């Protein structure tokens, strides 16, 4: 009850209550990470996953 | 000159493989500032090495 918001053990934010009302969880993480190409050959094709 | 024998069984331990670990530059450096990335572009490939 007394509170408001929490970090993590990384020391980040992960959830607080909404301030003015509903008594409810807050934001999470996006989605992100490295996009890798992958390409059977330009010999052979120009596919592309 | 031994007259009986004794079949033991020992162990042996041995890791062949780690954890795979992949950290993205993109969020543990300029986490949330948008001006930070103008200033992380300016060094170079650290990010790609």
């Amino acid at each position: 009850p007394f509170q408001q918001f929490g970090r993590d053990v990384s020391d980040f934010t992960d959830s607080v209550r909404d301030p003015k009302t509903s008594e409810i969880l807050d934001i999470s993480p996006c989605a992100f990470g490295g996009v890798s190409v992958i390409t059977p050959g330009t010999n052979a094709s120009s596919e592309v996953a | 000159i031994p007259t009986n024998f004794s079949i033991s069984i020992t162990t042996e331990v041995m890791p062949v493989s780690m954890a795979k670990t992949s950290v993205d530059c993109n969020m543990y450096i300029c986490g949330d500032s948008t001006e930070c990335a103008n200033l992380l572009l300016q060094y170079g490939s650290f990010c790609t090495q």
